[PDB]
Parts: structure tokens; C-alpha cells; sequence
């Protein structure tokens, strides 16, 4: 697009990955405002509108919130407290030709400061004397639309750099585009936390015999307590069952009777009881009340 | 939030290689980026190294390029920067600047920097 | 005129939750039972929203197209779109300039003339049927809950109980006052009002909704409430209270009538 | 409070030479990137030749490779040019431009190369 035209277009219900700008290996002036960017694709933000225009690249350190020059007062303006990012490279290889690109025709002269967001459209000339221009240019019409002058032979402070601006602004919508999710595979039958589309919790994650109709995407029984979530990768429904908990008893025929004590582990499977507590962690005789021989459910 | 605490400076006859280290203590996951940069006398301070820590991608200036290499150690939160085949131009104020705000290139002072205290190196 | 009762129809699910043969209780914004909704058949006219549309239609070839949505239907404030036809649905909220008599031998688009200040655009895939959607607008956004039957019958609600699954959610968040139907033979449809009461709610073994009571149509249902249960023994059930509220709200004081000479400071020729 | 004059303008022949100014006043050389435009009859502006702020890499356009040297004087606020090796192509009016918060051009000079 060009500076005289760059539209506020509306991209919506998209995703978009960032880790492929991370490894393009060819950004220059990569600068995210008010959020970092190592939490950008993680977690978005509302109001996913774009820009997009080759802007010459020596006055980069110019595009900031709080900084006027001559981009930021005739071209784009940035408000306070910018959240969003905006994104230069080099663009020496493939937007050259041979006596200049004269395609990116930008304005030079504007009446008043731009307001921060604004797309300036026109074809009226710039206005500084008394005297008015009689169509015919003459002495004081200052013809605002002027030239960028793109040769191969410039070097990269006068060779452009591509900015696009992945503005974020707060209005009353959900978002419409945001970064990807990772994710891993899962695993079964087993005391594991889980990251699922939205709920996290605590139990064993075990196969299901019921069946879903396509619009559920949990579950609940009586009570108040979950039974289901979807994985929503795979297509196979599973269950939660909360991995065990319960109190100890210690069975003994009194100290003055003899020494030894018989322990109660209520309401478990009488296999996992090295798993249950840490018998790696405690003591050696703590170590002999874990297996042995007499092993009773 | 970052502090940066710098070394290995000296002095050495030119031809021979010095290597410069830049410990990094605070938040250490929120750098993103390392830049070198270097004020000679009677100039204006000046970009020499970058370093991204996300990407592993070097940058270096047309002064420095196929003499000076950067590197990274993760380990013990330190970047690097290992001079070879020095020349008595280079005697200058070398500072190391981390970044939280992403990267830049080329480096400039005027940008959000966290500050090394400076360490003098000379060659002759 | 015309108006037709409706027989313990427009309950949906509450949530995405499901629970599995328990009866549970909510407050949302219901149709209460055995209450009023309106027929029309040629005949489009104006109607508010009043915070919640339940909608019904009856059919046998597809008269009805779409709805024109917004405040005053005119050149300044936004309104919605919505148009379904053959193999598309079009939605999106726009500036719009609605003609005095909005209509739709195959092709005919006399609606609107105005394409300007677009904002949103959507596209997704869409007497003998008989549809009944939901239409609501609650804190910015749009909810549609809909169910599709067949019945053959040309006079009024069929009987049945039927749970209504969500479908789509929009984010327009405009404020929206008044709609208004567009047409092309004649056609059925029937438009109901939201009120907000609370309901119990029966899950099957496979949760879906079989049976519902409103806690406030009769005080069988609502020992059916504050019981929670279908089926109520014999005996008496103590429920809630009831308070008797004032009117009128005097106000009694004595008497001023003191009379202090001010009249001497503000009726005297010298001071 | 910015402002570029232009001098040293006038007639040549083909294959001669001539020094170009170009004064600045009220910001410092040191800081600033200058680019030199150029305007023939019939034709729109064409870059010419820039110098950076920090005085180190200077550039040329294609069409003046070799024989154009564009050069600064940092004690007296004037960019100068070497100009040889002419044709009659470079018959254009020249400006010399540089951006100080507002863009500020000269009134320019004439150069007629027959
Ligand atoms: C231990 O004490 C109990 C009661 O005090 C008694 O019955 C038992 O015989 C004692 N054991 C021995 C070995 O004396
Ligand atoms: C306890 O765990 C073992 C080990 O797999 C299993 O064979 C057994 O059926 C389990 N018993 C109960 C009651 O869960
Ligand atoms: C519905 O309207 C009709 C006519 O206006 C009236 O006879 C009837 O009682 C109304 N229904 C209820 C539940 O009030
Ligand atoms: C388009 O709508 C926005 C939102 O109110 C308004 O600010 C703008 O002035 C409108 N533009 C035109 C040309 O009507
Ligand atoms: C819609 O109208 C209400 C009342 O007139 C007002 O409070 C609200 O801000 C309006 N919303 C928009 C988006 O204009
Ligand atoms: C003063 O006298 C006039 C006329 O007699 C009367 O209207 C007015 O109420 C008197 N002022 C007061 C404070 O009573």
C-alpha cells in the first residue's frame, strides 16, 4: 500500500504465528510496545487491525509514542502508551529497480500534526503564504507529494525498511485473531494434572464408555463435580476419576506388649503404595512399611 | 529490574585477542536481546555486536565483520564477546546493554537500554 | 390480533455443562409458560426487541429470507443484516438506508441502497417445517439458539416439549431497539418475549432436557422447585413468604406558626 | 530557523567541471543525512548523491557511478560536490535536502550542460 492509502483493514477470525517472524532471520527493527513479545503468542488481545507500507528507513528511531519528526508528524502518529508492535526489515532485494522506485509516492506537507490512527487521503497542496495557487504551480504552491528515491546503490540507513503495525486497541469485542497454542500429546490412566481447552484439574484421565452428542464440550454429575472433558485432537472420549487420597491407621498391641505395628492405608489399590508416599524420601524403616512379603488388600 | 556487571578488559599489542564477558543478574527470562556497544575517544558512542537470546541470530558492523564474534551461555547468564586479529582503532569504551522491549539493529543510545558500568580496552 | 398461547415450549440448555440424570435449578431469562405470542401471515411490520425474542416459524417453501436489525433504520445510527438465501447466508452490521417498503421472477433486491462505514462482514453455511430460533442480545453480543421438527399441521404451536441447543455467537455490541422481517403464496411465523424466571431443569441419563417446571406458573410446580422433584408426596410443604407493602407514605410534623418579625427587615423604610 | 541557499551554479560544456555548494545554517552537519536532488526539464526529481550523519559511507545514484564525488565541510556548515565526467543528460536543476525535525529545500541553482 502507500502512506497516502494505507487502510485500516479488518482481518478477522484468523490465527496468526509469530515464531515464524521470530526465525525469518531478516528483521531489523523489530519493537513490540507495551507487551513483551516473549508473551505475544501466548496469550492476544482485541482489536487485530493491520497497516502496511515500505517507509524509508532513517528516521525508524523517530517511530515512537511520545516522539514527533517528520514520519510521526506527517505519515503515522503512534498514541500514548502504544500496545502493540510494530516490525521493520530490510527490504534491499526485492523492492529495487533500476532509477529509483517511484511507486511509493508519499506526502511531504501537512497543514496541522496528525492525529495518532489516521489515514490522510488528498490531492490539495500545502498552503504557507498568502497568496493562492492559480492551479498553475508556481512560487509558494509546495506540491506536498513528493518522491522516495529507492536506489540499489543506497546503503541500509537509505535503504526502506517495511513496517507493518500489529496494533492492539481496547473496545467493547472479544478478540478475532490471536497466536497459536502448543501442545502435547496425552497421557492415560494416571494421577495427572492436565492442560485441556480451557479447564485444568486434578485426577485420572481413563477411557469412557458413554458417547457425546457434537455440542457438549464438558461435563458435570451431582454435586457439582466433572466427569468428562473433550480432547479435541484426537476424537476419543474420556473420563476423570480423582486419583486416591485417604487417611493412615496404626494397628499395635500396645508398647509394653510388643514392638512391632501394623498400618492401615484405607480405601486404596495395594500395589502403589511405594508411589503413594515418598518411600525414597524417608527413612529405611519407614522403607520395610512399603512391600515385603505380607502385602494385604 | 536487570543489573549487568562487566570484565575482562586489559590491555594487549594489537594482533593478539582479548575476550570480553557480560554477567546478567535479575529477570533473566525477560532479556531478549544483547548488544555490545563501544565510544571511542572523540566519537559518538557506536554499535559493534548484537545477540538475539530467543533466535541465536548475530549482527555485527561493517568495522568488525569477520573479526569479532558473540556468543551466548545460558549456563551462567553471561553473553560473550571474543575479539580476534585487534587493530589500535579499536581502543575505546566497550559497554554491554540488555534489552526486554525485543530487538533493534543497529544499535542506538537513545532507545531503552539496562547499562553496563564500562570497561576500557587498549590495543596498540 | 391474532394472538396464540404456547403449550410448555422454549426451554433450552442453560450452559455447555453436562449433567447427567439430576434435576437442576436456574435463573436465566426463560419464557414463562402458557404466555401470549403473536401471528401475522404481504404483512411485515415493525416490532421491538423488549429484551429477548423467542422465534418460531412454520413453513412449506421458504417465503421468509432474513431480518433487517438496528435502532432507527436510518442514515445514522448502525444496524444489522442478516440475509439467507439458496446457498449462502450474508452477515454483517453496516451504515444502511432501509426502503419505506423492504421486499425480496427468481431474482429480486429492492431492501437498501447503502454501502457505506462497514465494519463486520460473515459468511458460514445455513407446511412442513417448523424452526424455532432464539434471539437475544446480552452484554454486547448476540446468542441464537435454535431447533429444528417436522409437523403437518396449518393452525397454531404443536405439542411437544423440545430443548433448544446454542449455535453461534456474535460480536456486534450495538444497542438495538427494533427489527423487522423481510418476505419474498403466505407463510407462518411466531414471535414470543423473554422474562427473566427461574426453572427446574430434568437431565436424562444422556442429558438432554426431557421435562422442566416453571417455579412461579402454579404452586404445584413450585413445591416442584423448592422440593426438587417431579413427583411430590402428600402432606404440606412449607415454601416461602409474602409481606404487605405501603402506599402512601405520610408525612406528619407540628406546627410551624411562630411568625418572627422579618417583615420588620424586609417591609421598613429605614434600616 | 533551518535553511539551504545554493551556489556555484552556471554554463559548461560537455566533459567539463564545476564545484557545487550547498550552505546550512542553524543545526550541525554532524548529525544530520544530506541527500542532493536534482530536476531536468521534463523529467520528475531524481536522487543524486548522499552523504551519512556520521560522515563515513557516501553513495551515488546508478547513472553517476564514477564520476560524481559529493563531499562536507564540518568547520563551515557547507556540503560540497566534485562534479566531472559530463553529458548532456545532467542539464537539471539542483537541490540539496536534509531532514531537521520538517524538510527544508533550497531555492536551487542552475546547471546547463550544451
Ligand atoms: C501389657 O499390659 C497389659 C495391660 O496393661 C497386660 O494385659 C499384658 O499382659 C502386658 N504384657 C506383658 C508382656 O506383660
Ligand atoms: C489393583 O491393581 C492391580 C494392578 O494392576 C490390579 O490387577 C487390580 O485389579 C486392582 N484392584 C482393584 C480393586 O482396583
Ligand atoms: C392472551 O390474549 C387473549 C386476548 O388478548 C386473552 O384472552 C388471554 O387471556 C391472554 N392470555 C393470557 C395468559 O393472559
Ligand atoms: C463511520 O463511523 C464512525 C463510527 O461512529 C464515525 O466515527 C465516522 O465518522 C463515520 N464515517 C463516515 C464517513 O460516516
Ligand atoms: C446505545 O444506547 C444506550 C441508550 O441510548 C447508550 O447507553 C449506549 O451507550 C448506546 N451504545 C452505543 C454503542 O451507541
Ligand atoms: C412586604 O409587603 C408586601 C406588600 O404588602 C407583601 O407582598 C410582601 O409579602 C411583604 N414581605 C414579606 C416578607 O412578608
Amino acid at each position: 500500500a502507500s502512506v497516502y492509502a494505507w487502510n485500516r483493514k479488518r482481518i478477522s477470525n484468523c490465527v496468526a504465528d509469530y515464531s515464524v517472524l521470530y526465525n525469518s532471520a531478516s528483521f531489523s527493527t523489530f519493537k513490540c510496545y507495551g507487551v513483551s513479545p516473549t508473551k505475544l503468542n501466548d496469550l492476544c488481545f482485541t482489536n487485530v487491525y493491520a497497516d502496511s507500507f515500505v517507509i524509508r528507513g532513517d528516521e525508524v528511531r523517530q517511530i515512537a509514542p511520545g516522539q514527533t519528526g517528520k514520519i510521526a508528524d506527517y505519515n503515522y502518529k503512534l498514541p500514548d502508551d502504544f500496545t502493540g508492535c510494530v516490525i521493520a526489515w530490510n527490504s534491499n532485494n526485492l523492492d529495487s529497480k533500476v532509477g529509483g522506485n517511484y511507486n511509493y509516492l508519499y506526502r511531504l506537507f501537512r497543514k496541522s500534526n496528525l492525529k495518532p490512527f489516521e489515514r490522510d487521503i488528498s490531492t490539495e497542496i500545502y498552503q504557507a503564504g498568502s497568496t493562492p495557487c492559480n492551479g498553475v504551480e508556481g512560487f509558494n504552491c509546495y506540491f506536498p507529494l513528493q518522491s522516495y528515491g529507492f536506489q540499489p546503490t543506497n546503503g541500509v540507513g537509505y535503504q526502506p525498511y517495511r513496517v507493518v503495525v500489529l496494533s492492539f486497541e481496547l473496545l467493547h469485542a472479544p478478540a478475532t485473531v490471536c497466536g497459536p497454542k502448543k501442545s502435547t500429546n496425552l497421557v492415560k490412566n494416571k494421577c495427572v494434572n492436565f492442560n485441556f481447552n480451557g479447564l485444568t484439574g486434578t485426577g485420572v484421565l481413563t477411557e469412557s464408555n458413554k458417547k457425546f452428542l457434537p455440542f457438549q464440550q464438558f461435563g458435570r454429575d451431582i454435586a457439582d463435580t466433572t466427569d468428562a472433558v473433550r480432547d479435541p485432537q484426537t476424537l476419543e472420549i474420556l473420563d476423570i476419576t480423582p486419583c486416591s487420597f485417604g487417611g493412615v491407621s496404626v494397628i499395635t498391641p500396645g508398647t509394653n506388649t510388643s514392638n512391632q505395628v501394623a498400618v492401615l492405608y484405607q480405601d486404596v489399590n495395594c500395589t502403589e503404595v511405594p508411589v503413594a508416599i515418598h518411600a525414597d524420601q524417608l527413612t529405611p524403616t519407614w522403607r520395610v512399611y512399603s512391600t515385603g512379603s505380607n502385602v494385604f488388600q | 529490574q536487570v543489573q549487568l556487571v562487566e570484565s575482562g578488559g586489559g590491555s594487549v599489542q594489537a594482533g593478539g585477542s582479548l575476550r570480553l564477558s557480560c554477567a546478567a543478574s535479575g529477570s533473566i527470562s525477560s532479556i531478549t536481546y544483547l548488544g555490545w556497544f563501544r565510544q571511542a575517544p572523540g566519537k559518538e558512542r557506536e554499535g559493534v555486536a548484537a545477540l538475539i537470546t530467543v533466535n541465536g541470530h548475530t549482527y555485527y558492523a561493517d568495522s568488525v565483520k569477520g573479526r569479532f564474534t558473540v556468543s551466548l551461555d545460558n549456563a551462567k547468564n553471561t553473553v560473550y564477546l571474543q575479539m580476534n586479529s585487534l587493530k589500535p582503532e579499536d581502543t575505546a569504551l566497550y559497554y554491554c546493554a540488555a534489552a526486554a522491549w525485543g530487538y533493534a539493529w543497529p544499535l542506538h543510545q537513545d532507545d531503552y537500554w539496562y547499562w553496563g558500568q564500562g570497561t576500557q580496552v587498549t590495543v596498540s | 390480533p391474532a394472538y396464540t398461547n404456547s403449550f410448555t415450549r422454549g426451554v433450552y440448555y442453560p450452559d455447555k455443562v453436562f449433567r447427567s440424570s439430576v434435576l437442576h435449578s436456574t435463573q436465566d431469562l426463560f419464557l414463562p409458560f402458557f404466555s401470549n405470542v403473536t401471528w401475522f401471515h404481504f404483512d411485515n411490520p415493525v416490532l421491538p426487541f423488549n429484551d429477548g425474542v423467542y422465534f418460531a416459524s412454520t413453513e412449506k417453501s421458504n417465503i421468509i429470507r432474513g431480518w433487517i436489525f438496528g435502532t432507527t433504520l436510518d442514515s445514522k445510527t448502525q444496524s444489522l443484516l442478516i440475509v439467507n438465501n439458496a446457498t449462502n447466508v450474508v452477515i454483517k452490521v453496516c451504515e444502511f438506508q432501509f426502503c419505506n417498503d423492504p421486499f425480496l421472477m427468481e431474482s429480486e433486491f429492492r431492501v437498501y441502497s447503502s454501502a457505506n462505514n462497514c465494519t463486520f462482514e460473515y459468511v458460514s453455511q445455513p407446511f412442513k417445517n417448523l424452526r424455532e430460533f432464539v434471539f437475544k442480545n446480552i452484554d454486547g453480543y448476540f446468542k441464537i439458539y435454535s431447533k429444528h421438527t417436522p409437523i403437518n399441521l396449518v393452525r397454531d404451536l404443536p405439542q411437544g416439549f423440545s430443548a433448544l441447543e446454542p449455535l453461534v455467537d456474535l460480536p456486534i455490541g450495538i444497542n438495538i431497539t427494533r427489527f423487522q422481517t423481510l418476505l419474498a403464496g403466505a407463510a407462518a411465523y411466531y414471535v414470543g418475549y423473554l422474562q427473566p424466571r427461574t426453572f427446574l431443569l430434568k437431565y436424562n441419563e444422556n442429558g438432554t432436557i426431557t421435562d422442566a417446571v416453571d417455579c412461579a406458573l402454579d404452586p404445584l410446580s413450585e413445591t416442584k422447585c423448592t422440593l426438587k422433584s417431579f413427583t411430590v408426596e402428600k402432606g404440606i410443604y412449607q415454601t416461602s413468604n409474602f409481606r404487605v407493602q405501603p402506599t402512601e407514605s405520610i408525612v406528619r410534623f407540628p406546627n410551624i406558626t411562630n411568625l418572627c418579625p422579618f417583615g420588620e427587615v424586609f417591609n421598613a423604610t429605614r434600616f | 530557523q533551518v535553511q539551504l541557499v545554493e551556489s556555484g551554479g552556471g554554463l559548461v560544456q560537455a566533459g567539463g567541471s564545476l564545484r557545487l555548494s550547498c550552505a546550512a545554517s542553524g543545526f550541525p552537519v554532524k548529525n544530520f543525512e544530506m541527500e542532493w536532488y536534482r530536476k531536468a526539464p521534463g523529467k520528475e526529481r531524481e536522487w543524486v548523491a548522499a552523504i551519512q550523519s556520521g560522515g563515513v559511507e557516501t553513495y551515488y545514484a546508478d547513472s553517476v557511478k564514477g564520476r560524481f564525488t559529493i563531499s562536507r565541510d564540518n568547520a563551515k556548515n557547507t556540503v560540497y560536490l566534485q562534479m566531472n565526467s559530463l553529458k548532456p543528460e545532467d542539464t537539471a536543476v539542483y537541490y540539496c535536502f536534509v531532514y531537521v525535525g520538517r524538510s527544508y529545500i533550497g531555492q536551487g541553482t542552475q546547471v546547463t550542460v550544451s
